[PDB]
RNA sequence: AGAGUUAAAUUAUAACUAAGCUGUAAAAAGCCCUAGUUAAAAUAAAAUAACCCACGAAAGUGACUCUAAUAAUCCUGACACACGAUAGCUAGGACCCAAACUGGGAUUAGAUACCCCACUAUGCCUAGCCCUAAACCCAAAUAGUUACAUAACAAAACUA
């Protein structure tokens, strides 16, 4: 039997380390007039602007690449016990799976 | 150290002797201090004009 | 047309001329805006009083000289005696908030003074003589 | 260097400029200071005009002299500047250099103060 | 027993503090030409933090130098010289809009 | 009361080699006449902690 | 006075445009605070007024900031909801 | 950015006197407020003048 | 705590111009030895920096320079000792500005109040007193814990 440590430190989340400016692919399972959302897979999924170029290029089922931000939105304001969650990550659209 | 440091500042020092002198280099020799910044932090100095 | 709203200041080289003047010698026109009245007065560049118009000289009265109009009326005032006398193009230096702080200037285009630049010299001291007590105890 | 001298003396000739910095040296030297060196930064405008002995001055020159002084003559030079009708405005600091430079280390992240309230419900 | 439990160390990924634009320099009150980089050219009112963007120590030593150079007379109070105006903005405010 | 002498050679000078043969302006500068009053109250603890007390 | 004049607070107008050069001195003024200095400064302040000024502004700083940063934050989720009738 | 918060209250943890005395206490609320409308003000009136400035001379 | 200095404003003071200036929701009174610009000592206070939170036991302190300097190898502890915001007292000095009181002008049935004008003690320096404040951060000092546990509100509940 394989442990969980073992298998987490092995994990491609764990070699990925930080999330700051990180080429991942993701893929897209919701369309929306004129928003993307990308499961590049960690967590969460992201909300991204459909762009200019290639605009119809982009269906349910297309994997892209995204310059990961933020794994998850959090912060702090005035008089929170707990963080407020958007439920969302931070990224950037670059290209579809450019080969 | 700092005593062997301050012996051969000690040698540049203003008297009697070199007061003419001093004073004739100094105003013969101006010097200026301004200098300005950058907002990547870099020191730029006007004497290049 | 690289314009630049700092003032032309003698220790430069800039070649910049109204009328055939430059920058230090234009007349100047200290407009007063106090919370109560507007006094106008257009001097030469010699510091040699030239025109003067305040809206009391323009037969208003107690409460009726601390509108706007009665400003921008005195503006016009203070700018046919300026033209009368020769004057083209003034630097206006404004003293004090007032309710005819804007309005003088607007007058003096509009009795035909053309504004080259407004100075802004309002008394700020720097905490120095004590103002007198608040209103509304 | 232990005190720095901001001269400020009245634009006037090489000659007479010279002079007056010789005396002034004298002085300095007659308190039982020694002198380390005396840089001019030039003549300059000067930001205001200072009225100084009954006088409208619009220039001056700039004059730095660093020096070594015991603590006690400082105010002696101090009131035989001011009775100096060749200077505009003396001023006796303590040097830059003796403070030595610290390690300025940046901005530290501060985080958002909590716990500020209780936790009753609103 | 298990060798891939994770260890008690220190962070890797701890990216250096960020430096204020004075971060390491000597602060003087004769450089009025540095001295003026911080202040409003039409009024020549002292730059706060939110403007200036100088970690605690800097923003204090600015302030004391420029009061000290006001009434020493090395710079005007009431403006910016004007041999100084073309100095590179590092400040972070905007008049004209 | 006690009485320093201008040329005491302050402690944080005092104790190194060769300081007695570097010339007069040197040893003027490391003496107590161009020290403060923070040097003095030094000399004189020293002074005071070496004649009094058996174990500085 | 002491200093030079026609420098400080001098605002030079383009191509006639006055109306608009006073709105550019208005803006340099309000963003150098002294309007507020001004109007403050005409009947003197105590101390303790002056002290409760302060910290009442402080204050709504402090809220106005923290607010704006919230809404920035949630500005994200004003798009139309992609899960409507579930 | 936000103002410093830390030591500015007075709290039992606090050793400093407070810097802050807040009427409300500072918690952000779920609503912002509404929108203030802009108190009218005469029109008209520098051509009002013109007009009248035809009446005194005719 | 001492010694030295003044950038802005204001004013005693002169010159040119002009007739009002100031005054409020509106007026009246007052000054027309008035108002604006150009120069200007002395006194008082110390714009932005300060969205900083430091120093001091507290009161309190943020215009600049210099000297001295901020106890305790650090528990609590008085009726003992030393300080103690503003206001007031005594003697000497200064007095731009503000202002108790006062005298006028408004409003009111009345207004010995709020509003405007002028001015005094006073606020300013030295020495000597007086020893009071919502002197409150209404939360005593010293070393701690987040265990049990919301009268209500407020700054959470507690140990030795
Ligand atoms: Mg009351
Ligand atoms: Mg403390
Ligand atoms: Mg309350
Ligand atoms: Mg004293
Ligand atoms: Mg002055
Ligand atoms: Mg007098
Ligand atoms: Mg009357
Ligand atoms: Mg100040
Ligand atoms: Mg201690
Ligand atoms: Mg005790
Ligand atoms: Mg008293
Ligand atoms: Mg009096
Ligand atoms: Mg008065
Ligand atoms: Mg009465
Ligand atoms: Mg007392
Ligand atoms: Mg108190
Ligand atoms: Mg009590
Ligand atoms: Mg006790
Ligand atoms: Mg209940
Ligand atoms: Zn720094």
């Amino acid at each position: 039997v394989e442990s969980f440590a073992s298998m987490l430190r092995h994990s491609p989340l764990t070699q990925m380390g930080p999330a700051k400016n990180k080429l991942v692919i993701g893929q897209i399972f919701h369309i929306v007039e004129d928003d993307l959302y990308i499961d590049f897979g960690g967590k969460f999924h992201c909300v991204c602007k459909r762009p200019e170029v290639d605009g119809e290029k982009y269906q349910k089922g297309t994997r892209v690449r995204l310059r990961l931000l933020d794994l998850e939105l959090t912060s702090r304001f005035l008089g929170a016990t707990t963080d407020t969650t958007i439920l969302e990550a931070d990224a950037v659209l670059l290209g579809l799976q450019e080969s | 150290q700092e005593v062997l440091q301050l012996q051969e500042e000690a040698k540049t020092f203003i008297t009697r002797e070199n007061l003419e002198a001093r004073v004739e280099e100094a105003l013969d020799s101006p010097k200026s201090y301004n200098w300005a910044i950058t907002r990547e932090g870099l020191v730029v100095r006007p004497q290049q004009k | 047309s690289s314009f630049s709203i700092y003032p032309p200041i003698p220790g430069q080289e800039n070649s910049l001329r109204w009328a055939g003047k430059k920058f230090e010698e234009i007349p100047i026109a200290h407009i007063k805006a106090s919370y109560n009245n507007t006094q106008i007065q257009v001097v030469s560049a010699a510091h040699q009083p030239l025109a003067h118009a305040s809206c009391g000289t323009e037969g208003f009265r107690n409460a009726k000289k601390g509108t706007g109009i009665a400003a921008q009326t005195a503006g016009i005032a203070a700018a046919a005696k300026a033209t009368g006398k020769g004057v083209t193009h003034v630097r206006v230096v404004v003293k004090g908030l007032g309710p005819g702080r804007l309005s003088a200037i607007k007058g003096l285009t509009m009795g035909g003074l053309e504004v080259i630049s407004i100075t802004d010299n309002t008394p700020i001291p720097h905490n120095g003589c004590r103002p007198r007590k608040a209103r509304r105890l | 260097p232990r005190y720095e001298l901001a001269l400020i003396l009245k634009a006037m000739q090489r000659p007479e400029t010279a002079a007056a910095l010789k005396r002034t040296l004298e002085a300095l030297m007659d308190r039982g200071a020694v002198v380390r060196n005396l840089e001019n930064l030039g003549e300059r405008m000067l930001p205001y005009k200072i009225s100084a002995h009954n006088q409208r001055h619009s220039r001056g020159g700039y004059f730095l002299v660093d020096f070594y002084a015991p603590a006690t003559t400082v105010e002696s030079m101090m009131e035989h500047l001011s009775r100096d009708i060749d200077v505009i405005r003396p001023n006796i600091v303590k040097h830059p250099l003796t403070q030595e430079v610290k390690e300025c280390e940046g901005i530290v992240p501060v985080p958002l103060e909590e716990k500020l309230y209780s936790t009753k419900k609103r | 027993s298990n060798e891939d439990l994770p260890v008690p160390m220190e962070n890797p990924y701890k990216e250096p503090l960020k430096k204020c634009i004075l971060c390491e320099k000597h602060v003087d009150y004769k450089n009025v030409q540095l001295l003026s980089q911080f202040i409003s050219p039409f009024t020549g009112c002292i730059y706060g933090r939110h403007i200036t963007g100088l970690c605690g120590k800097k923003q204090k030593e600015i302030t004391k130098a420029i009061k000290r150079a006001q009434i020493l007379g090395f710079m005007p109070v009431t403006y910016k010289d004007p041999a100084y105006l073309k100095d590179p903005k590092v400040c972070n405010i905007k008049y004209r809009e | 009361q006690d009485d320093p002498p201008p040329s005491m050679l302050l402690l944080d000078y005092q104790n190194v080699p060769g300081i007695h043969k570097v010339d007069d302006v040197v040893k003027r500068l490391l003496s107590l006449e161009m020290a403060n009053q923070k040097e003095k109250l030094k000399i004189k603890k020293m002074q005071l902690m070496n004649k009094v007390l058996e174990n500085p | 006075a002491n200093h030079l004049k026609f420098i400080a607070r001098t605002v030079m107008v383009q191509e006639g445009n006055v109306e608009g050069a006073y709105r550019t001195l208005n803006r340099i003024l309000t963003m150098d605070g002294l309007i507020e200095d001004i109007k403050r400064r005409r009947y003197y302040e105590k101390p303790c007024r002056r002290r409760q000024r302060e910290s009442y502004e402080t204050c709504r700083r402090i809220y106005n900031m923290e607010m704006a940063r919230k809404i920035n934050f949630l500005m994200r989720k004003n798009r139309a909801d992609p899960w409507q009738g579930c | 950015a936000t103002p410093s918060l830390r030591g500015r209250l007075a709290r039992l943890g606090n050793p400093r006197r407070p810097i802050l005395k807040p009427n409300k206490p500072l918690i952000l609320a779920n609503h912002v407020g509404e929108r203030r409308r802009e108190k009218g003000e005469a029109t008209c009136i520098t051509e009002m003048s013109v007009m009248m400035a035809c009446w005194k001379q005719n």
